[PDB]
RNA sequence: GGAAACUCAAAGAGUGCUAUCGGAGUGCGCGAGAGCAUUUCCG
């Protein structure tokens, strides 16, 4: 079974997961 | 039954103290016994 | 990658010293200086009976 | 060569790390709002939450900051460390800080902007390592206590080395020392690269254009009777007169 | 290819503020604590020397004593600090030792 | 057997549970009677368990007059009825380290199951809590002690003199 | 240290938490180093209730994640092991330690009381009585304490003898607030209406007038008058005829302003004589 | 699982039998409760793995390991 | 300890905090007669 | 022992089990700590841990010869030392004849 | 010679800082548990 959505949101809280921050930064950073 | 559920109950503020909120922002930052120097 | 012990023990070795705890470790180890006779081939052998 | 030089290289390369408590308090008491005796007890969540309030006020007066509230002012950014990641990520976060600073260069008359940018001064150590974007992004407010605070916090990069007699001195630096800073052309090339990056991002505004114009006319006035220096100084001022004319605002 | 290297990260070891207490990270390995028996032996020898340094047993008299030497002493059993002394020329006394 | 202590203060009444005990036999020694002076060992010995402030100024004057003649009053009897447990007759009766033998019989008259005590142990324990003062109370108040005791002292003095204010 | 002792006491829950496969070693070392930093921040020199609050938030969220991975991986609710009650035991320890180290913040006291009222199904009302009695001891003056857990004792357990007991104890403790008297009259009328409705339910399936409320009204009137007079005239009984008479007129005005509020939120109540 | 690292290498009198049972039980309990500390050990060690057959572990030099290593360790 | 095997097996394990955990260390040290600090020790009378 | 006590006639433990009340024939009722090094103040928990730990170390290592010859010896007064020495040589002689 | 202390190091004093199986039931203890322990509702 896969990770649930709210379960992975709690995972990002509890484990201190900054991979979303790194992906968001390196993806978006250059704009407009 | 609707009389018992339209009766007023007691009035505390304790759970409001448990779950209030706040919003503020922080703004930035001889003696009596000595005699005068001549 | 594997050639360093990762998890030092702070009561003896410490890569984040200050002056205060450096002097404290100096005075504690000078107080617990093992005497020079106590180094055999096996340092578990100072508690036994004497043969 | 000199072992002292090869060690000062790694000293300036590892200034942004704390290896004992004295260096941690020396690297943490550098703050933009508070003084030493209060900023040396600030946990990161405190300045993060008041800076999130500051960013929200700045966002509801300026609509280009919700992207930063998503990315760089996030909740996990209080646990994101600077120098534990890889150099590609440090380059990406480097131009993220550059984008933030030249976006919020026009807002420094506001306590929300000050308390908002104090967070990444305190956490992302832009008072040490992303130093020159901070300096020549807030250079135009040189008669201001926020600039005196910036200059007292920061260490000076070698281009700005004629500001170094205004650290720990309560007089703000003068127009004449600003012109003596703009005089040498190897600062001037750097300032023009900043200026055309600001043009192509289209954030040019009527205060820093005024300051850049007054500094350029006084540099030309300083070299009024220096034919060689003017002959060397034409293809900088003229080239960015050109790529300033290629913009659209009447001010620039 | 997958590589990695340990990350000191300088925040979970040296603190963020000034006043909180720094970490004492801990590894209970007999590798990293080599001399067990000789070190606790020398701690025992320092214990014996310090016990001889603090061997100060006498705490006090009480009153100016009796007349001519005691010959009976009776502690009580309910309370702690009350103690009767009877001495030779028919003199009994009931001391509060506090 | 000293396990509850009563202290009276010019903002309110305090009652302290005695966590562990003082050394009774060696209670004239230097290394014991410096522990009362320093703070890091006194809070090992006494913790705050109740502090009810009388809030009326005139009720503070009235409590001070009733203590100064050695008599119980409403707020004191109220907090002792609240805090002091009914020690059942199988175990013991509870003990209470109060400051004076003039007050003693007037609480023994009202509460039977309490038992007041003031030897030198209660004397210097109350002396220690008087010395450390505000730092025991850990913030359960609004107002410092000295200005309140200045007002209460002037009022108690005028009520003793019955000074004509005309 | 003692931080080493608390961290070493929290090891068997992660032991069986990895022994059953719902947490692998990498992320359990992640949560253990996060709890290490949180616990040193808790047992620092000069910590804060904000630190206690966010450490409690971390433990509640790791409990929610443990329940979620238990209902996802093992597909059972209760693992009948050490892994279930351990986090709630730790949250109880943290709330007890916070109320010991910082007893003047009713926000934190109320968060402890709400958490324990929620977990009353697992740990019953004796812990509620214990922490509420020590709260009453450490804050006798603040009348909202008495009012709140009198509302608790009347609306969750409905034990009227103990409810009237703690109202009378609090009314003895501070008979100079209007709110406690007025809400005692409100509770007394709620009890008498529930008793008369019990009598009407007896008549449906086929003496005790409002003298309680009237006597406590009379004692309310004279006691609030006396203590309003003693709230004025601070230390010295003011002795001039017109001033004494005009302050008696002032306390008559304030006392009748209380009695009209009694008439108002009794007319809202009425259903009686 | 880890107790070999933490290991430290029939009688007549009844009280001595009980004392010997107490001391070797205390030995076993202290070795187990010392071996249960590496759950609380702060971080894990490092490794470079081959993860293939052609990717040998010694055809890796300072350029690629310094590229994919941390900035603090690279400095 | 009546012979060298029981004596070595006695002192085979150290007690300082550098070699054993915190809870096991605070269990391995406490006196056999842990006395109450400042009050009267009565003779036992249980059965 | 002390120079100013003669012929101790009555000794009693106190109920605190830490203080022995001795009463001489000179007239005084002296007091002594039983453990001649444990002080009586309430101590902090790390200090109590240190004291009980090194006391357990002394108890475990009491058979080593040099810490035995440090922990054993006192300043026994010269009367008691000489008379116990001649009593010991008398007992060895009578054991030899036995 | 005056010293900017903002380069750092070794040290000395004064000041402030912390504690030591789960709810009932069931044989149970004097409105009552602080515990002895389960196949009873169980979880």
């Amino acid at each position: 079974p896969p990770p649930d959505e709210e379960e992975q949101l709690l995972a990002k809280f509890v484990f201190g997961d900054t991979t979303d921050l790194q992906e968001n930064l390196a993806k978006f950073n250059a704009d407009f | 039954e609707t009389n018992l559920k339209k009766l007023p109950k007691l009035e505390t503020g304790f759970d409001a103290l448990a779950n209030k909120k706040k919003k503020k922002n922080v703004l930035p930052s001889n003696d009596w016994f000595t005699l005068p120097k001549p | 990658p594997g050639a360093g012990e990762a998890n030092y023990d702070a009561l003896e070795l410490n890569p984040f010293e200050t002056k205060k705890q450096r002097q404290e470790q100096e005075v504690r180890t000078l107080l617990n200086k093992l005497p020079a006779d106590t180094i055999t081939l096996d340092p578990n052998s100072i508690g036994s009976v004497d043969k | 060569s000199s072992l002292s030089d090869q060690l000062a290289q790694v000293a300036s390369n590892n200034a942004t790390v704390a290896l004992d408590r004295k260096r941690r308090q020396k690297l943490h008491s550098a703050s933009l709002i508070y003084n030493s005796k209060t900023a040396a007890t600030q946990d990161y969540d405190f300045i993060f939450e008041n800076a999130s309030k500051a960013l929200e006020e700045l966002s509801q007066i300026e609509p280009k900051f919700a992207i930063f509230s998503r990315t760089l002012f996030s909740e996990s950014s209080i646990s994101l460390d600077r120098n534990v990641q890889t150099k590609e990520e440090i380059k990406d976060l480097d131009n993220a800080i550059n984008a933030y600073l030249l976006l919020a260069s026009s807002k420094w008359y506001l306590a929300p902007t000050l308390h908002a940018t104090e967070w990444l001064v305190r956490r992302f150590q832009i008072h040490v390592k992303n130093t020159e974007m901070l300096l020549l992004s807030t250079l135009n407010y040189y008669q201001t206590p926020v600039f005196k605070r910036i200059l007292s916090i920061i260490k000076l990069p070698p281009l700005f080395n004629c500001l170094s007699n205004f650290v720990r001195s309560e007089k703000p630096p003068t127009a004449l020392t600003m012109i003596k800073l703009f005089n040498d052309m190897d600062f001037l090339k750097l300032y023009t690269s900043y200026l055309d990056q600001c043009i192509k991002h289209n954030a040019t505004y009527t205060n820093q254009l005024l300051f850049t114009t007054c500094c350029f006319i006084n540099v030309v006035a300083f070299n009024s009777n220096n034919d060689e220096k003017l002959n060397q100084l034409v293809p900088i001022l003229l080239e960015i007169s050109a790529k300033l004319l290629a913009s659209k605002s009447k001010d620039c | 290819m997958k590589i990695k290297t340990i990350k000191r990260s300088a925040d979970d070891y040296v603190p963020v503020k000034s006043t909180q207490e720094s970490q004492m990270p801990r590894n209970l390995n007999p590798e990293l604590h080599p001399f067990e028996r000789a070190r606790e032996y020398t701690k025992a020898l320092n214990a014996t020397k310090l016990e001889r340094m603090f061997a100060k047993p006498f705490v006090g008299q009480l009153g100016y004593g009796h007349r001519d030497g005691v010959y009976a002493i009776a502690k009580n059993y309910g309370s702690l600090n009350k103690l009767a002394t009877g001495s030779a020329d028919g003199v009994i006394k009931y001391w509060n030792m506090s | 057997p000293i396990e509850y202590l009563l202290f009276e203060e010019p903002t309110g009444y305090a009652v302290f549970k005695v966590k562990l005990q003082q050394d009774d036999i060696g209670s004239r020694l230097k290394e014991v009677q410096e522990q009362i002076n320093d703070f890091g060992a006194f809070t090992k010995l006494i913790e705050l368990v109740s502090f009810a402030p009388f809030k009326g100024a005139a009720e503070a004057l009235e409590n001070a007059n009733d203590i100064s003649e050695g008599l119980v009053s409403e707020s004191l009897k109220a907090i002792l009825d609240l805090n002091l447990p009914k020690a059942s007759s199988k175990k013991k009766n509870i003990t209470l380290a109060i400051s004076d033998k003039n007050l003693g019989p007037s609480i023994k008259e009202e509460f039977p199951y309490v038992d007041c005590i003031s030897n030198e142990l209660a004397q210097d324990l109350i002396r220690g809590v008087r010395l450390h003062g505000e730092k025991l109370f850990k913030g359960l108040q609004s107002g410092d002690l000295e200005r309140a005791q200045l007002g209460l002292g002037h009022a108690y003095s005028r009520a003793k003199v019955k000074f004509s204010v005309q | 240290s003692k931080t080493r002792y608390y961290l070493e006491q929290c090891i068997p829950e992660m032991d069986d938490l990895v022994e059953k496969g719902l947490f692998t070693k990498n992320e359990v070392s992640l949560i253990m180093k996060k709890r290490t930093d949180f616990e040193h921040r808790l047992n620092s020199r000069g910590s804060s209730i904000n630190d206690y609050i966010k450490y409690i938030n971390y433990e509640s969220n790791v409990n929610k994640l443990r329940a979620k991975r238990c209902k996802r991986i093992l597909q059972v609710k209760k693992t009948n092991s050490l892994s279930d009650w351990s986090i709630q035991q730790r949250i109880g320890f943290i709330y007890q330690r916070g109320t010991n180290k910082f007893p003047q913040d009713l926000k934190f006291w109320a968060m402890y009381l709400n958490y324990m009222k929620a977990r009353g199904n697992q740990t019953s009302y004796k812990k509620i009585h214990n922490i509420y009695n020590q709260l009453l001891k450490l804050h006798p003056t603040n009348v909202d304490i008495w009012i709140s857990c009198a509302k608790y004792e009347y609306e969750v357990h409905a034990n009227f003898k103990s409810c009237r007991n703690i109202f009378q104890n609090g009314l003895r403790f501070n008979p100079d607030v209007p709110k406690l008297w007025y809400e005692y009259v409100k509770f007394e009328l709620n009890f008498i209406t529930k008793l008369i409705n019990r009598r009407k339910v007896m008549g449906l399936i086929n003496a005790l007038r409002g003298d309680i409320a009237l006597t406590i009204f009379d004692v309310c009137m004279k006691t609030l008058g006396k203590h309003y007079i003693n709230k004025h005239k601070g230390y010295y009984a003011i002795s001039d005829s017109k001033m004494n008479i005009e302050l008696n007129k002032e306390t008559l005005n304030y006392l009748f302003s209380e009695s009209l509020r009694y008439i108002k939120l009794f007319d809202e109540f009425l259903d009686l004589e | 699982e880890n107790q070999n690292k933490f290991e430290r290498s029939q009688t007549k009198d009844k009280k001595l039998r009980a004392g010997l049972k107490k001391i070797d039980e205390q030995y076993k309990k202290a070795v187990s409760s010392a071996a249960a500390t590496d759950y609380l050990l702060p971080e894990s060690n490092g490794y470079l793995e081959p993860e293939n057959e052609l990717e040998k572990t010694f055809k890796v030099q300072q350029s690629e390991i310094k590229s994919s290593v941390d900035v603090s360790t690279a400095n | 300890f009546e012979n060298r095997e029981q004596y070595e097996r006695s002192l085979r394990m150290p007690i300082g905090q550098e070699w054993t955990s915190r809870a096991s260390h605070q269990e391995l040290i406490k006196p056999r007669i842990m006395t109450k600090p400042g009050q009267v020790i009565d003779p036992l009378k249980a059965p | 022992h002390t120079k100013r006590m003669q012929h101790v006639f009555q000794v009693k433990y106190s109920m605190d089990s830490k203080y022995i009340i001795s009463g001489s024939d000179d007239g005084n009722v002296r007091l002594w700590r039983s453990k001649a090094w444990e002080r009586s103040n309430v101590k902090t928990t790390r200090e109590k841990n240190k004291l009980e730990y090194d006391e357990k170390l002394k108890e475990r290592f009491r058979h080593m010869p040099e810490i035995k010859r440090i922990s054993r010896h006192r300043h026994v007064p010269q009367v008691i030392k000489k008379a116990q020495e001649i009593k010991n040589i008398e007992l060895s002689s009578i054991k030899r004849r036995e």
